[PDB]
């Protein structure tokens, strides 16, 4: 559950991405990769190499979700949906590896945003993802 | 803990470059804003109403110092983590029974720090290997749970 | 994030403590103290001896506390605000705790209503009093 | 490797009554209903799509005898269960990669089934004693984690 204030710090911090969407998604993701190597077990089919090309277009549709859920952080079961059926039902991700997901998109904006970054943000930003976490893994349908 | 050279060499790096005055605060500091429930541990400090106060308060910041400190110790005895550990760990599980998701939790956000500090310096292999000390340094905390 | 199914699953099993409420509460309560007796410090003050009267009225808190979630299911932010203020900003409880009453809760759900404990009752049980939790648990004002 | 003599033997006493064909097939399928991402682990079992499904498997239902088969295992051996599990570990960590978590998941989950079946004769003292035992485990089979 955000706080009014969480809502507020998220959409200031996020809005920054900006035309970095693409390219923090994918460090990000290349984060989670070589940090924590069994959540590459999700991608087999993936050219998970580094830098690759599938792994930055896909960075670029997961920093965009994020956006729409910002975007309609009051809304989330409704809005992620789609991705609630992929991540849940379908793929039946271990919410462990969201935890792990999140911590490396904190990292990559604190790398990225460091004015941004401070500790009420980076408060906000958790529990922004952990609810984010939540709605993909839930099976509400 | 199993670091390559290559590995190792980024690490030491890296870490000779902290601020010991500051990182360790910083990462004690955040750990009590971002999961308030931790400030349940440290009552005596004083002040930790707001996030101002916690990341301001002298006994913080103090105290940080000594965890970083403790991580410095694991840095450089990464054969024996369990041993270099050995006393913290009866302190933090016999004594304060800190729960081990939090350990985790510490070595996290004192990932972010570096971040935070270094920027496009703290890249995704260098993170990748600070994540396995992290690791290592928060399960031989744990270890006298085991 | 709870699916209709759940909803209509909790408030069946819930409906059916009916009278119980404090007995179960307060059995959940002790079976926690005594599981793990960590939880214990959160109630430095407190008569935590078997049979309790204090102990009997405070499981008859926490009960009412969840008939009232269950009654304002698709609200609870709003219902719990209270509670919230008390557990996540005054108190500060570690989440871990939240989930060793809510397996105490279900524990005592399975032993006096063998019945109704199914798979997928348990499976609902177990969603609400963990998003209940994270209700309790966060500081959204 | 703790447990009290009067938990070993509030413990032991109960397990003697428990269905050794019945119980671990209740606990891994709750588990996996409960728990739905657990499925993943067991993709070629068959139809998991629906509580029913998963419950009547025969395959859920057959492994859960062997899951049931370890614990005996280390009912048999309370003081010694890292050893007990140390192949399983192995498996379980170095090979499977489930997250140490879900142990504990399906521990508590085992917990739940016992009380379902016992009733009021599963009462707080001898959850209390189960608990120590199925945390046990539990660490036992992360032990190639740490
Ligand atoms: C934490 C927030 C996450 C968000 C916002 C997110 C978002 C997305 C998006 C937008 C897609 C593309 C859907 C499409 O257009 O087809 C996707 C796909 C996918 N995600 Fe995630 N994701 C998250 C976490 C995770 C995690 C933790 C994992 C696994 C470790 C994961 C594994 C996958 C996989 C396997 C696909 C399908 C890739 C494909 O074959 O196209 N996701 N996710
Ligand atoms: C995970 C890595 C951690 C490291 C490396 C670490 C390190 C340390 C060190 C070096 C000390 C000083 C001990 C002494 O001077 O004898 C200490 C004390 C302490 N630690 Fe930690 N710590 C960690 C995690 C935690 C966590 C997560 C908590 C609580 C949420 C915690 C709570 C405490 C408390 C309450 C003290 C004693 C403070 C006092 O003297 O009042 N520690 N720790
Ligand atoms: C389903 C989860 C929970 C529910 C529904 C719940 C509900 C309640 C309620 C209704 C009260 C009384 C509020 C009043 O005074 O009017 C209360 C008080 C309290 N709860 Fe909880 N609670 C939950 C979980 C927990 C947990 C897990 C802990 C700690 C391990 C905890 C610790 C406390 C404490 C320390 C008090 C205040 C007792 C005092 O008067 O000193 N609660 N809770
Ligand atoms: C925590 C207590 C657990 C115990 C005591 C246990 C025990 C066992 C045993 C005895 C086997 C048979 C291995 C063999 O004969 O080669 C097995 C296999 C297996 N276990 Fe577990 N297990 C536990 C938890 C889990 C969990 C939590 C998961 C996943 C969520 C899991 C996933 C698996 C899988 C995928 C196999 C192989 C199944 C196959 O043949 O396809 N186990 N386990
Ligand atoms: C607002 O629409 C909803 O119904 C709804 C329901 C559930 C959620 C998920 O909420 C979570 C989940 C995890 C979490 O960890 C801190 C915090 C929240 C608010 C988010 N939204
Ligand atoms: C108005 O209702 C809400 O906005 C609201 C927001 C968040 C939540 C918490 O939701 C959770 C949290 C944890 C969780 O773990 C299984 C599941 C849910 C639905 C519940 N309700």
């Amino acid at each position: 559950v955000l706080s009014p204030a969480d809502k507020t710090n998220v959409k200031a911090a996020w809005g920054k991405v900006g035309a970095h969407a693409g390219e923090y998604g994918a460090e990000a993701l290349e984060r989670m990769f070589l940090s924590f190597p069994t959540t590459k077990t999700y991608f087999p089919h993936f050219d998970l190499s580094h830098g690759s090309a599938q792994v930055k277009g896909h960075g670029k549709k997961v920093a965009d979700a994020l956006t729409n859920a910002v975007a309609h952080v009051d809304d989330m079961p409704n809005a992620l949906s789609a991705l609630s059926d992929l991540h849940a039902h379908k793929l039946r991700v271990d919410p462990v590896n969201f935890k792990l997901l999140s911590h490396c998109l904190l990292v990559t904006l604190a790398a990225h945003l460091p004015a941004e970054f401070t500790p009420a943000v980076h408060a906000s930003l958790d529990k922004f993802l952990a609810s984010v976490s939540t709605v993909l893994t839930s099976k509400y349908r | 803990v199993h670091l390559t050279p290559e590995e190792k060499s980024a690490v030491t790096a890296l870490w000779g470059k902290v601020n010991v005055d500051e990182v360790g605060g910083e990462a004690l500091g955040r750990l009590l804003v971002v999961y308030p429930w931790t400030q349940r541990f440290f009552e005596s400090f004083g002040d930790l109403s707001t996030p101002d106060a916690v990341m301001g308060n002298p006994k913080v910041k103090a105290h940080g110092k000594k965890v970083l400190g403790a991580f410095s110790d694991g840095l450089a005895h990464l054969d024996n983590l369990k041993g270099t550990f050995a006393t913290l760990s009866e302190l933090h599980c016999d004594k304060l029974h800190v729960d081990p998701e939090n350990f985790r939790l510490l070595g996290n956000v004192l990932v972010c720090v570096l971040a935070h500090h270094f920027g496009k310096e703290f890249t995704p292999p260098v993170q990748a290997a600070y994540q396995k000390v992290v690791a290592g340094v928060a399960n031989a905390l744990a270890h006298k749970y085991h």
